[PDB]
Parts: structure tokens; C-alpha cells; sequence
């Protein structure tokens, strides 16, 4: 019907619309945004990198380019907009192709055809990296960690980032090596040159005070039991209608937990990893005193993923309940540490734990939250452009410029082709080099001076050469000191090429019942 | 309020006529074509059946009112013949309009409407005088049967249900008796069963068996106790139903509720039977006593069915347990625990050779609406076969009857010079439009289809064969064996005939509008 | 109550089936397009769609019409399987063949045996290239295959068409005389692999062992309980209230960590190390199960030992009290397979015997939901191919066999009719058309040549409407049994007559 | 189909050049410019190259679009 035929070009209305303005990437560019949000909510947007995740929209079509934005990102750590903004580029050729009267189908095999024919030149054109050595590593991280947050602190991080991956590299080159066993911990107090990559499972456990485990032989334990007292696990015969009957079995309990400590004290384990399932509650708030008393750290229910990170990389277990003392399947600790820098700030490290060749833990240390933030998002990424060199090596060119060589050597392949699609890779062939132009396109008036030359010059410098967007100039633009890793574009064409034909995929939109 | 008189009146009385005659116009028959029906519950009813629709429809009018009203003498006593009633008494009412537009009164012509109804059940009358016994009727029981499960398409191969209809009738209603029992059939059915799973049970079937197998299956000639008593949670009616609160109320009442049941399911015995029915059944506990105590018995009897098994088997009755005793108990031939060919459904029978105060058909099918397929065809079919097995007067239907009184009507009408000579004979057209609906349904022009009859009237003047009235091409009504009891056929007109005059005399009507119903 | 009289009724009766087909024919046929579900009435959602269901129930059906087929489709599909996105268009083209036919002023009682006859000598022509494909093993190997393939086509499965087209076949060629549902046991769960599944040898559960339990258990003999303890073992005096006021009801969990132990009474009686049951314990009860010595195993699963009873030829049973009441069950090991990051207590008897377990592993759940009905949907048409081996060829091409013929028909058969029956044989190359276009294709030559090209003979050589082309049913593999075919013909057949006849509808 | 027909000659192009071959223009079986011997002259599609391009240069010319209220007769 005419909903099934509307709907896909109201999706590609609403969709494209979106994708668009998601490029003044990079750049001065375009004035800053107080944005009173859908419900009335004022607040303060740039860095399109971010106002893509922050974006709300509204529509099936719309919201694909923030699973979009989603996508690249965690898979690489870099070009969060290269994977959307080329979808700007996909709805280009999509239209007028159902404008040239392409069928949907022929439309969405159009992008895997581009695609095919884009990981070619891609990888053509990008340059091998060592992803074992630790030079392209840092320099991929430099890089990026030029273009992250801090270019100063970049430095200590970049081995910190460095480490990292190659603590958890893997043989030769794959894609692996993910951030889930980097552990990243925010340590309140420290600078970011204080920022410590550890090797082993630290822990963002923090608990009471100080030179609580902080000993030798303290394990870190996961306990799925908590400890027992009368009022806590064991029984109370003693009801309380009375404020003196409260008293009598609070006492009990006290009195009975302050036997169960010691025996966590001569378990080895300084540190339990005390269940959030809560027995009575399960370990008494009368108890975290006395657990904490044996220099055991444990904070009330403790956070979850610690107990995994325990379980995950220590392999440690829940033992026997302590009245029955341990059965010890807590991890092996022979340190577990609580470090105050500057004498604050609680971090749980626990050092000679087990670890499986991986879970390197980067603890990003700062006074400020901002010092911690710009450090960790920086080193992120240089873990992420590591993690992309090891995943896919090699390096492209940044912000955009290599996709436009892509664009004209594309269009060779929409030359060969000689189908439809032939002309729909075509008709997308050429829209890639949109980006740069829409990059540079927010900032002004008097308008449309570099844009057609945005794209012009690179064709004029050919196949190889062309205009660098970071550095300005036109060049070989793989390294102007402006790269991503082969990874992060050939991540980003896949799934807006994908997220697009589901559009085509669609015959008509709907509502559930 | 207000009050609507005369042609205002006359224009709420019709009007409201005219539409539900046209719904089950198109729902006439075998060729009627069904009414998928829905309410506002998300339900969904197919409904080619005017009783149906009606019972389908809350809608709302004096004639709304009169039509749920009208078919439904017609839908128990003689069955088929609940849509035709109906349509025509619009039909009858489409004509009243044109005929006091030409300035004939209500009233007028309100006689002869009735008049010419005479002419129409006294030609009925000389259709088919027949008059069959039970043994004989069978065949045009079942013959009818033809029919009267034809509508609902549930029919051949049914002649189980024909046959199970042609006994349900004669066991409780007798030839002789001519006093309708559909009280006395007990109409029953199971969802997971087949159409052609079909049975006629002559005594009570009660849902529930013995409490195991591992008792005997079956209960000889009578020896059933007719009990109001817990073996199970009792539910009084005078008080409330609490269970145990308490740890030691398991231990005791476990240990006290046992070696009574032991008693009493002995007591049972004591006072004796093979069966022992209980409005409040043997609980799982008391079913192993039962099965220690060595008794067979029902466990769940319903509150009514325990009045059930004891008129319907002519057990004479014991009320409960304290008025057990050994001359009165509940009656049977025999009782069996009957798997019926699908075990889903599983009912104990207690069977009435003996005599049958309730016989039972027993129809199964895969779901309800496919037994309701079934029941109601059957039923309509029950009901014809009860008419005929009464008095087998019966007629060729399809309107070959009445094409055949519309002409010997209008004729006989125009004798009485009476302005209902014209009147009369255009009561006669009516007679006319329940075969034209019909022939509609058939797929054929009713027009041309009806004076093919007529012409076959012309040749016979009475209804041998006739048109289609399933769609065939073999146009017969003796043939094709379109038949209806002669009875009920002038019971529609008599039903339909009169509401018409009978709405002619009141026209006087204090209503704001018609949807007062 | 709203009257509906025929006017909007047939024309309702036209929307309902076609307002959904329209959405499930995308789907449905060969592929050029497919349902994209774009959900909110219920939320914020975006969802890929090849499931009639999928696209039928959760958007409003709430169209009297539409109610028949979405209900009359989905048994079609829950009998025989893929039968909602059949039922559905195929009596959605039967309202567009009805409404011309009611347009041009027809009874539908004339309509009916005019598509209910051609209804027939269409299953016939279905019956003509319904080609009995039992020849050999190999041959009703290949012949299963292929018809695995077919259902599962048309919908989105990543690793699984080739894993269950061995597995769907694999359950039946041990059956003989049907398919297995019986015996292959889906287990799901996040195991991090895409698709990834295999047919698992014994059958694995899902358990962290811990607290002081040695992980791996060696020469298991499972002791088989269908009554396992929650967290109370329940006997008589298994429940108790002391609660006066607010402390006891802090003091009245501590009581019932007491029954916990108690417990540990009846397994120690029976004696076995292994003790395999349905109701799962706890990390704190662990303690005293663990320390107790002897392993009792938590959730055994039923079916799980029903694998282990059917293949070790043991006996599996109900209603365990004492330790005899189920006969004791073998396995070699109760093991724990690590897969990625779980921890999977692996109980294995036997290895790929006639009760096969297959461990599902997916990312989502919704392609393992998919994945399941096309497997459900396959072997019951493998298990129909165990009954009727003939592959009739499908793809449209059987769709013009039925449209050539009973148009052949229609000319002579009827001397009024010839109305509906080429108006049937014009529903079924609809289908066909559809999708050609959705390859860019043109249908209508297609429908008119290739039918009467392979109605003249080539029946073999038919629809590829993926590429668009002209190719071999049999050898595209474009094909399944002749029921689900002529089955997913008699619902769509009935389901458009049904509301054809239907010329009032009643709305409370 | 335009598409379509484009789409092979396309094809064409990666196999032949400046071609004998074509569509078929006479809508026939066979697409070609010699088994359909369709053609002009040289001169013709050289001087049906003049034209197109010449009007596309000819709208460009002034910057006068400057009318009474008339740039139409």
C-alpha cells in the first residue's frame, strides 16, 4: 500500500534527517547548544562524539542511528560518529535509487556489495601495524590519545595503555583482548601520573578505613553465606516488645560475630566478598565492625561485580560458613591491598591473585573527578585503539578523509560492477565524501566556499593523496599524524549498512497491541 | 416521554422488522451463508441460526423484543423453523406498509394477514398426513434428520446423532404421550471428543468414576446410594468452609477423618450398594478407603445431580447419609465407568434399562463450539424427531409448500370479497419470500428459481420435489429430501403470522423512539 | 448490539487477512522483503520479524475477520508448522479474488465450491509434483534436508538451518516411522556463541558448584529424584509460625534454616554418593549438603534423565520417596563443562543416542525463539516426510501447477463457476508474485510463461524469486512434503470462505 | 525495464565498446545496434551533442533575468 512505500521514506525522512547534523564532526565549528530537552530538562551539548549517545529521539528510524552510535564505539573505542554519519551517506544513494526506482532488495544488497568492495580498499590503502611491539601501539594510542582528552597525560597512560592489552594480548593479531578484563577503578586522591596500571585484579571494593587488609596472606574471598549470630543466622529465643529485650540480643549477636571474624583473621582471607543477598540482612551492620575489626574489608552487601571480578579472574568461590571456619576455595591472595594515596581514597588491590594472563586493571587515580574522568576516557580509547590494532591492525586515516578515497576508488568498482547496483554503489559510491564537507560545514556564513573542494581536492589529489581534516592540507591522509585503526571504519561501514537495509527490510511500520 | 402513533408508529414497527429479517435472510437454510458474530468480550460466533443471532443480539426494540422472543417457541418445541418465522413476519410487514399506502388499514388487512394464514396451515395440512411409529419414524427421523442436522452442516455420518435423537425422543417422550420432553432428554457433550464420537446414554453419566480402577469398573442392577455426605471438603451451605490452622489439626484430623470414612464407606455398604453417590465426593484420602474399605462408589455427584441420579433413574431417594437405608437407593440397570473412544472424555455411567427419568445423548467433538455444532443440530433435529415421533405429519420445505398455499391462498383470498380479498392475497406473497431468501442463499435468482416451482406447482399444486435448497442443481423436495414436520411449519406461520396482526393491533406506543425495547 | 451488514462485512472480511498478509507475504514467499516489527504500543522497541505471530499477535488483530485467520493461521503453523504467514496471504489473495468476484455481484455461496472444488483439483496438481522422495535413506536423508531447509527459509537463523537440518533428520532417521521432539532437548542459556549449538551427549545443567563441594564428580551413579527439597524439606512437621511481633520476624528466617538439615536425613539413608533431584538448594544450604559428603545434585533435570533412561535403557519414573521408587539411573560422569565463563554441571550417560539433548546458545533470545519454531515447524514436516516423503515443489512453482490446471478446469468444469476457480487459480500465483518484484523480477511473465512453461512440463524448473530466476525446484532445493503444503491450503482456503459466507456480523 | 536494459548494455560496456551492439530501440528479441542495424549518422548523435549541452550553457549566459513583470510573451 502507500503506508508500506511512505513509511520507509518517512523512515528515511526522519532517519536521515538525524544522521546529518550528526556531522560538524571534529572542529570549531557551529554555536553551542543550551538544549532544553523533550520534557523541558535545559542542558548544555557539544562534542558530538557524546551528543550522539546523549541523544534522545524519538521513531524506529531515529533511534537505529543511536544503536548506530552504540555500535562503533564499544566495538572499537573510536569513530563513534564515522559508523552514524556514513549512514547519512547510506539514505543518500537509498532515495534516489527508490527515486531511480531500485528496488528495496536491490537497495540493501547495494550495501553489502559497497561493502565488500570498501573492506577491499580500506585495507588496500591502510598501512600494517605491530600490535605485539609496543611502537605502533603507543603511536595509535598517541594518536587517539591526541584526540582524546589529554594530550599531556597521554604519555604515562600510553604504556598504562600499552600494558594493558599487551598484559592481555593475545598471539599474533585477533580480534580479543576486550575491556570487560580491564578493570578500570576510579581512585579518588593521586594525579593521573598516579594513574596505576596494575597487573592482577584490583578491585573498586571500598570499605571501611585503613590497614584494613592491607596484610600478607590476606585472601580476598567471595562469601555466599554471611556470618551467624543470634539475630544475624542463629536463632533468638528473646523476643523484643522491649527495648531492653533489643538489647540482650544485639549483645549476642555482637558477642558471637566478634568469634566469627577471627575465624575469616585465620582463614587467610582478609577479604570476604560478602553476598548482597541478604539472609536476616545476612552479615550484620553489628558485624562489618568486627570483620573490619580483624583488618577484614567488607562493606555492606558488597558490589556485585567485584564478587565476579573475584570469581571471574581469581576464581575464588563461596566457602563453608565461617562457624564451620573456611573450605578455602577463596581465591589465592597472598597480598590484598588497601592503598591511600596522599593518605585517602580506598582501593582494594589484590596482588599474587590468581589471573588468567589477563584482567590487567588500569586504576585511573586522580584528586578531582575531573582529573580521574580526563585520564580515564583518554587511556580508554588508547586501550580501545590498542584493542583495535590487536583486532584489526593496520591505520586509515581520521576524520573522514580516507572514506573519500575510498569514494573515488569505489566508484572504479561502480564502474566494474556493470548491474544496477553497479549504478546504487555508484549512487553511494560518491555520497561517502559528504563527510568532510559536512565536518567543516557548521561553523558560518558566506557559505559554500570548501565544500564541492572538500570533496574536489581529493579526486584532484587522486587515488592515494588527499585533504587532511585534522591537520588541514591535502596528503597521503592515512598519517598526517591523523589516523584510526583499519578497524574503526570497516567497523563503522558494516553496521550502518546493516541498520539501513532493515529500513528497506521493512514493507510497512507497525505498533504492538 | 413521548408517544408515537400511525404511520410514525407504523414506521417504528417495521422498521425494526425489516433489518433482522435480512440478516437471517442471507442465514436462511443449508444455503443460508453463516453470520460470523462478535461481541465486545473479543468473541466470535458464526451464526446461521435466527435463535442464535438472536440470542447474538441485545438489540434493542418492541420487535428486537418480540423476534429473541419469537423463534424461540419455535426452537425447542419443533426446532428447525426458527429463521423463517422471523423473516417473514417482516415480510408480512413489508407488505402492511405498501398496502396501507394504498389505503387499506392496518386493520383493514391485519385479518387477512391471519385470514390467509389459515389457507397456508390448511394447505400444510394436505402436504403429507403421514403418521409413523418410532421403529418406523426412525428412518424419517433420521430422514428428517437429513435435514434438521442439515442446516448446521453437522448431518451424514451423523446419523449417530440422527439415530441417538430418534431413541432420546421415544425413552422419556412418549409416541402416545404427546407432551413435549426436552426436560427429561439430557443433552450432554464434551469438548476434546469428534462429532462422529456420538452416543445416546439412557440413564445418568456421572463425570466422576470410582475412586480408582483398582476397584471394579462396574456397578451391577441399582444398589446406588444417593448421598448428601463428605468424604471430601464438604462446602455446607449453612456454614463456612474452614480447613485445619494448625500442625497438630494435620496430625489428628488425618488420623480422626480416616477410620470414619473406613466406617462410613462400610456404613455405605452396611446400609449397602455397589454404589455409593455422593454430592460431596471421596477426597484422594478417602479414595484409597474407598478402595480399603473394598466399595466401589462415585466420589463427585453434583447438588442437583444427586437429585438427578435419583429422579432420572427413578432411584428412589436417599437424602444424605444419616437417611441411608437399604430399601431406598438409587437405581441402574448397571453402572459402568465409560471411556466413550477418547478417553478426555471419561465419564461413570449409571445406565437406565431399568427406567430412563433422563436419557442422555451424549455428543463429543473436538472443542465446544464443534459439540454446540453438533447439539443444537442435533437439538433442532431432537426437536423435529420428537414432533414427528409424536406425529409424524411432516412437508416438503423450501417454500414448494408455500409457493403451492400462495397460489391456493391468494385464489381462496380473493373469495371473500372482503377488502382482504386483496389483502389476503397479498398475505399470499409473503409465503413467497423464505424459498426466494432461500434460492438467494442458493446461489440461483430467486425470481426465475421460484417459478420453476411454481411451474412445479402449476404441474403438481403441492410440494413433491421442488428447487435446490442446498446448493446442488438436483432440484427436488422429495429427492433432495428438504422435509419439514408439518407441525411446526404452521407453528412458524401461526408464530409469524400473528405477531404481524398482533403488532398491527398495537400500534399505540408511548416511547420517546423504537430503541425502547 | 452493531449490526454489520454485508457491505462493510465482505469488505471487513477482505481487510482483516489482507492488512496482515500484505506484512507476513513480505516475509512470506521467497525473500525480496520481510517484516521489520516496529514495536511501540506496549514500549520503545525495534524488532526483525519473519514470524506470522511474531507479526500477527503482537500488533492489534482486533479485526473480527482478522481474529479468524490470526487464530485459524497460527494452528496451521502450531499443527503442521509455517502456516501463519501461509493461512494468512493465501486466503488474504482468496478476499481479493473474493471481492472482485463479490464486485462483480457473485453469491458466495456460488464462490464457494467455485475455490472449495478448485480447492481440490489444486491438491490434486499439488499431488501431480508431489514427488515421492523416499527413494533410499540418502535419498529421504536429502529429502528431509531439503524440506528442513524449506521451512526454515524465509526467516532469519544464523548458525542454524545446517546444524538442525542434520540434527531435525538425525532425530528422525533414529525415530523411524517419525521425528523426534521427544527425544532432541533444547537447552538454552548465555553461552556467548552466536548461533552456535550442538547435539549434547547427556544433558548439562546449569549450576555454580562452591561453599565447600568438590566441582567434578567421577563414576557418578545418580540417584533419580522427582521430588527434590526447595528450601524446607516438606513433612509433617515442616512449617511453623512463632512470630509474636517484630523481632521474630528477623527470628523467624533463623528457624527455618534449622529444616535445611533435616533434609540431609532422608539422602543419607538412600545411601548413593550421587543424588540427583528437581528442587534446587542454595549456597548456604550448600554448606550442608557439601559438607554432609555425599553429592546431592540440585535440578536434575526430568527430561534430562529421560535422555539418560530412553538412551541408557534405565528407567526414569515418578514419585520418589525411598530410593527404589525410581530405578536407579547410570551415567558414566557428572561432570562440569566449562563453556567461555560458565560453569556447567554435565551429566553424561550417553553421547547423540535416540534422546539427544542440544545445547542452544545465543546472544538473544528471539532468533533461539525463531530458531525453535522453524525446527518445531521442520520436523513435523520431516515427520510428515517420514509419512508422505513427496517433496512437492514450492517457491510458487506449485502455486501455478494449481493455477494452470484448475484454470484448465475452471474452462471446462463449471458452466458459472469458471468464475471462482480460475479466481482460486489466480490467489495461488499470487503468491508468487509478490516476491519477483521484490527481486525486481517480473512476475507476470513469470506467472503466465513459467507456469505454462513448467505446467507444460518443466515443473521441475521454477521459482527463484531470491534471484529473481527461473531454476529447478527440486535441484534449487525450492520444495517440502506435499501435507504442509496442501495443509497450509485447506486452513487458507477455509479461512477466506468462512468470512465470505459471512454477510452479517453482530459487535456487542 | 530502463533499468534493467541499462544494465546490460552496462554490462556491455565492460565487455565491448563504441559497439555493432545496443538495445533494441525495434523492442525485439535481439538487443543490439547491428542485428538491429539501427544507427545514425556520425554526424547526427556528434550533432545531437551540440544541442543538449548548448541549451545547458544557453540558461547559464546572462545574469538578466530581469523582467516587467514579463519574462514570457
Amino acid at each position: 500500500r502507500d503506508k508500506p512505500a511512505q513509511i520507509r521514506f518517512s523512515n528515511i525522512s526522519a532517519a536521515k534527517a538525524v544522521a546529518d547534523a550528526i556531522r560538524t564532526s571534529l572542529g570549531p565549528k557551529g554555536m553551542d547548544k543550551m538544549i532544553q530537552d523533550g520534557k523541558g530538562d535545559v542542558t548544555i551539548t557539544n562534542d558530538g562524539a557524546t551528543i550522539l549517545k546523549q541523544m534522545q529521539v524519538l521513531h524506529p528510524a531515529a533511534r537505529m542511528l543511536v544503536e548506530l552510535s552504540k555500535a562503533q564505539d564499544i566495538e572499537a573505542g573510536d569513530g563513534t560518529t564515522s559508523v552514524v554519519i556514513i549512514a547519512g551517506s547510506l539514505l543518500d544513494s537509498c532515495t534516489k535509487l527508490l527515486q531511480k526506482g531500485i528496488h528495496p532488495t536491490i537497495i540493501s544488497e547495494s550495501f553489502q556489495k559497497a561493502l565488500e568492495k570498501g573492506i577491499e580498499i580500506l585495507t588496500d590503502m591502510s598501512r600494517p601495524v605491530e600490535l605485539s611491539d609496543r611502537e605502533t601501539l603507543l603511536n595509535s594510542a598517541t594518536t587517539s590519545l591526541n584526540s582524546k582528552v589529554v594530550s599531556q597525560y597521554s604519555s604515562l597512560l600510553s604504556p598504562m595503555s600499552v600494558n594493558a592489552v599487551m598484559k592481555v594480548i593475545d598471539p599474533a593479531t585477533a580480534t580479543s583482548v576486550d575491556l570487560r578484563d580491564i578493570k578500570i577503578v576510579k581512585k579518588l586522591g593521586g594525579t593521573i601520573d598516579d594513574c596505576e596500571l596494575v597487573e592482577g585484579l584490583v578491585l573498586t571494593q571500598k570499605v571501611s578505613n585503613s590497614g584494613i587488609t592491607r596484610v600478607e596472606k590476606a585472601k580476598i574471598g567471595l562469601i555466599q553465606f554471611c556470618l551467624s549470630a543470634p539475630k544475624t543466622d542463629m536463632d533468638n529465643q528473646i523476643v523484643v516488645s522491649d527495648y531492653a529485650q533489643m538489647d540482650r540480643v544485639l549483645r549476642e549477636e555482637r558477642a558471637y560475630i566478634l568469634n566469627l571474624v577471627k575465624q575469616i583473621k585465620k582463614t587467610g582471607c582478609n577479604v570476604l566478598l560478602i553476598q548482597k543477598s541478604i539472609l536476616r540482612d545476612a552479615l550484620s551492620d553489628l558485624a562489618l565492625h568486627f570483620l573490619n575489626k580483624m583488618k577484614i574489608m567488607v562493606i555492606k552487601d558488597i558490589e556485585r561485580e567485584d564478587i565476579e571480578f573475584i570469581c571471574k579472574t581469581i576464581g575464588t568461590k563461596p566457602v563453608a560458613h565461617i562457624d564451620q571456619f573456611t573450605a578455602d576455595m577463596l581465591g589465592s591472595a597472598e597480598l590484598a591491598e588497601e592503598v591511600n594515596l596522599n593518605g585517602s581514597g580506598k582501593l582494594l588491590k589484590i596482588t599474587g591473585c590468581a589471573s588468567p594472563g589477563k584482567t590487567v586493571t588500569i586504576v585511573v587515580r586522580g584528586s578531582n573527578k575531573l582529573v580521574i574522568e580526563e585520564a580515564e576516557r583518554s587511556i580508554h580509547d588508547a586501550l580501545c585503539v590498542i584493542r583495535c590494532l590487536v583486532k584489526k591492525r593496520a591505520l586509515i586515516a581520521g576524520g573522514g578523509a580516507p572514506e573519500i578515497e575510498l569514494a573515488l576508488r569505489l566508484t572504479e568498482y561502480s564502474r566494474t560492477l556493470s548491474g544496477m547496483e553497479s549504478y546504487c554503489v555508484r549512487a553511494f559510491a560518491d555520497a561517502m565524501e559528504v563527510i568532510p564537507s559536512t565536518l567543516a560545514e557548521n561553523a558560518g556564513l558566506n557559505p559554500i566556499s570548501t565544500v564541492t573542494e572538500l570533496r574536489n581536492r581529493h579526486a584532484q589529489g587522486e587515488k592515494t593523496a588527499g585533504i587532511n581534516v585534522r591537520k588541514g592540507g591535502i596528503s597521503n591522509i592515512l598519517e598526517e599524524l591523523v589516523v584510526q585503526p583499519l578497524l574503526v571504519s570497516v567497523s563503522a561501514l558494516t553496521l550502518a549498512t546493516e541498520t539501513v537495509r532493515s529500513i528497506l527490510k521493512i514493507d510497512d511500520v507497525v505498533n504492538t497491541r | 416521554k413521548s408517544r408515537l402513533m400511525g404511520l410514525e408508529a407504523l414506521k417504528s414497527h417495521i422498521m425494526a422488522a425489516k433489518a433482522v429479517a435480512n440478516t437471517m435472510r442471507t442465514s436462511l437454510g443449508p444455503n443460508g451463508l453463516d453470520k460470523m458474530m462478535v461481541d465486545k468480550d473479543g468473541d466470535v460466533t458464526v451464526t446461521n441460526d435466527g435463535a442464535t443471532i438472536l440470542s447474538m443480539m441485545d438489540v434493542d426494540h418492541q420487535i428486537a423484543k418480540l423476534m429473541v422472543e419469537l423463534s424461540k417457541s419455535q426452537d425447542d418445541e419443533i426446532g428447525d423453523g426458527t429463521t423463517g418465522v422471523v423473516v417473514l413476519a417482516g415480510a408480512l410487514l413489508e407488505e402492511a406498509e405498501q398496502l396501507l399506502d394504498r389505503g387499506i388499514h392496518p386493520i383493514r388487512i391485519a385479518d387477512g394477514y391471519e385470514q390467509a394464514a389459515r389457507v397456508a396451515i390448511e394447505h400444510l395440512d394436505k402436504i403429507s398426513d403421514s403418521v409413523l411409529v418410532d421403529i418406523k419414524d426412525t428412518e424419517p427421523l433420521i430422514q428428517t434428520a437429513k435435514t434438521t442436522l442439515g442446516s448446521k452442516v453437522v448431518n451424514s455420518c451423523h446419523r449417530q446423532m440422527a439415530e441417538i435423537a430418534v431413541n432420546a425422543v421415544l425413552t422419556v417422550a412418549d409416541m402416545e404421550r404427546r407432551d413435549v420432553d426436552f426436560e427429561l432428554i439430557k443433552v450432554e457433550g464434551k469438548v476434546g471428543g469428534r462429532l462422529e464420537d456420538t452416543k445416546l446414554i439412557k440413564g445418568v453419566i456421572v463425570d466422576k468414576d470410582f475412586s480408582h480402577p483398582q476397584m471394579p469398573k462396574k456397578v451391577e442392577d441399582a444398589k446406588i446410594a444417593i448421598l448428601t455426605c463428605p468424604f471430601e471438603p464438604p462446602k455446607p451451605k449453612t456454614k463456612h468452609k474452614l480447613d485445619v490452622t494448625s500442625v497438630e489439626d494435620y496430625k489428628a484430623l488425618q488420623k480422626y477423618e480416616k477410620e470414619k470414612f473406613e466406617e462410613m464407606i462400610q456404613q455405605i455398604k452396611e446400609t449397602g450398594a455397589n454404589l455409593a453417590i455422593c454430592q460431596w465426593g471421596f477426597d484422594d484420602e478417602a479414595n484409597h478407603l474407598l478402595l480399603q474399605n473394598n466399595l466401589p462408589a462415585v466420589r463427585w455427584v453434583g447438588g442437583p445431580e444427586i437429585e438427578l441420579i435419583a429422579i432420572a433413574t427413578g432411584g428412589r431417594i436417599v437424602p444424605r447419609f444419616s437417611e441411608l437405608t437399604a430399601e431406598k437407593l438409587g437405581f441402574a440397570g448397571l453402572v459402568q465407568e465409560i471411556s466413550f473412544g477418547t478417553t478426555k472424555d471419561k465419564m461413570l455411567v449409571i445406565e437406565q434399562c431399568k427406567n430412563s427419568r433422563a436419557v442422555t445423548i451424549f455428543i463429543r467433538g473436538g472443542n465446544k463450539m464443534i459439540i454446540e455444532e453438533a447439539k443444537r443440530s442435533l437439538h433442532d433435529a431432537l426437536c423435529v424427531i420428537r414432533n414427528l415421533i409424536r406425529d409424524n405429519r411432516v412437508v416438503y420445505g423450501g417454500g414448494a409448500a408455500e409457493i403451492s398455499c400462495a397460489l391456493a391462498v391468494s385464489q381462496e383470498a380473493d373469495k371473500c370479497p372482503t377488502l382482504e380479498q386483496y389483502a389476503m392475497r397479498a398475505f399470499a406473497d409473503a409465503l413467497e419470500v423464505i424459498p426466494m431468501a432461500l434460492s438467494e442463499n442458493s446461489g440461483m435468482n430467486p425470481i426465475q428459481t421460484m417459478t420453476e416451482v411454481r411451474a412445479r406447482q402449476v404441474k403438481e399444486m403441492n410440494p413433491a420435489l421442488g428447487i435446490d435448497c442446498l446448493h446442488k442443481g438436483t432440484n427436488d423436495m422429495k429427492q433432495q429430501h428438504v422435509i419439514e414436520t408439518l407441525i411446526g411449519k404452521k407453528q412458524q406461520i401461526s408464530l409469524a403470522t400473528q405477531m404481524v396482526r398482533m403488532i398491527l393491533k398495537i400500534d399505540d406506543i408511548r416511547k420517546p423512539g423504537e430503541s425502547e425495547e | 448490539a452493531d449490526e454489520e451488514r454485508a457491505e462493510t462485512a465482505r469488505l471487513t472480511s477482505f481487510i482483516g487477512a489482507i492488512a496482515i498478509g500484505d506484512l507476513v507475504k513480505s516475509t512470506l514467499g521467497p525473500k525480496g522483503m520481510d517484516k521489520i516489527l516496529l514495536s511501540s504500543g506496549r514500549d520503545a522497541s525495534l524488532m526483525v520479524t519473519n514470524d506470522g505471530a511474531t507479526i500477527l499477535k503482537n500488533i492489534g488483530v482486533d479485526n473480527p475477520a482478522a481474529k479468524v485467520l490470526v487464530d485459524m493461521s497460527r494452528v496451521q503453523d502450531d499443527e503442521v508448522g509455517d502456516g501463519t504467514t501461509s493461512v494468512t496471504v493465501l486466503a488474504a489473495e482468496l478476499l481479493r479474488e473474493a471481492e472482485s468476484l463479490i464486485a462483480k455481484k457473485i453469491h458466495p455461496q456460488t464462490i464457494i465450491a467455485g475455490w472449495r472444488e478448485a480447492t481440490k483439483a489444486a491438491r490434486e496438481a499439488l499431488l501431480s509434483s508431489a514427488v515421492d522422495h523416499g527413494s533410499d535413506e540418502v535419498k529421504f536423508r536429502q529429502d528431509l534436508m531439503n524440506i528442513a531447509g524449506t521451512t526454515l527459509s524465509s526467516k532469519l537463523l544464523t548458525h542454524h538451518k545446517d546444524h538442525f537440518t542434520k540434527l531435525a533428520v538425525e532425530a528422525v532417521l533414529r525415530l523411524k516411522g517419525s521425528g523426534n521432539l521427544e527425544a532432541i532437548h533444547i537447552i538454552k542459556k548465555l553461552g556467548g556463541s552466536l548461533a552456535d549449538s550442538y547435539l549434547d551427549e547427556g544433558f548439562l545443567l546449569d549450576k555454580k558448584i562452591g561453599v565447600n563441594q568438590p566441582k567434578r564428580i567421577e563414576n557418578a551413579k545418580i540417584l533419580i529424584a522427582n521430588t527434590g527439597m526447595d528450601t524446607d524439606k516438606i513433612k509433617i512437621f515442616g512449617s511453623r509460625v512463632r512470630v509474636d511481633s517484630t523481632a521474630k520476624v528477623a527470628e523467624i528466617e533463623h528457624a527455618e534454616k534449622e529444616k535445611m538439615k533435616e533434609k540431609v536425613e532422608r539422602i543419607l539413608k538412600h545411601g548413593i554418593n550421587c543424588f540427583i533431584n528437581r528442587q534446587l538448594i542454595y549456597n548456604y544450604p550448600e554448606q550442608l549438603f557439601g559438607a554432609a559428603g555425599v553429592m546431592a545434585i540440585e535440578h536434575a533435570d526430568f527430561a534430562g534423565v529421560e535422555r539418560l533412561a530412553l538412551v541408557t535403557g534405565g528407567e526414569i519414573a515418578s514419585t520418589f520417596d525411598h530410593p527404589e521408587l525410581v530405578k536407579l539411573g547410570s551415567c558414566k560422569l557428572i561432570e562440569e563443562v566449562m563453556i567461555g565463563e560458565d560453569k556447567l554441571i554435565h551429566f553424561s550417560g550417553v553421547a547423540l543416542g535416540e534422546a539427544c539433548t542440544i545445547v542452544l546458545r545465543g546472544a538473544t533470545q528471539q532468533i533461539l525463539d525463531e530458531a525453535e519454531r522453524s525446527l518445531h515447524d521442520a520436523l513435523c514436516v520431516l515427520a510428515q516426510t517420514v509419512k508422505d516423503s513427496r517433496t512437492v515443489y514450492g517457491g510458487g512453482c506449485s502455486e501455478m501447477l494449481m493455477a494452470h490446471a484448475v484454470t484448465q478446469l475452471a474452462n471446462r468444469t463449471p458452466g458459472k463457476e469458471a468464475v471462482a476457480m480460475e479466481s482460486y487459480a489466480k490467489a495461488l500465483r499470487m503468491l508468487p508474485t509478490i516476491i519477483a518484484d521484490n527481486a525486481g523480477y517480473d512476475s507476470a511473465d513469470l506467472v503466465a510463461q513459467l507456469r505454462a512453461a513448467h505446467s507444460e512440463g518443466n515443473t521441475t524448473a521454477g521459482l527463484d524469486m531470491r534471484e529473481g530466476t527461473i531454476g529447478d525446484m527440486a535441484i534449487l532445493g525450492i520444495t517440502e512434503s506435499f501435507q504442509v503444503k496442501r495443509q497450509v491450503l485447506l486452513s487458507a482456503a477455509e479461512a477466506a470462505e468462512v468470512i465470505l459466507r459471512v454477510d452479517n456480523i453482530i459487535k456487542a
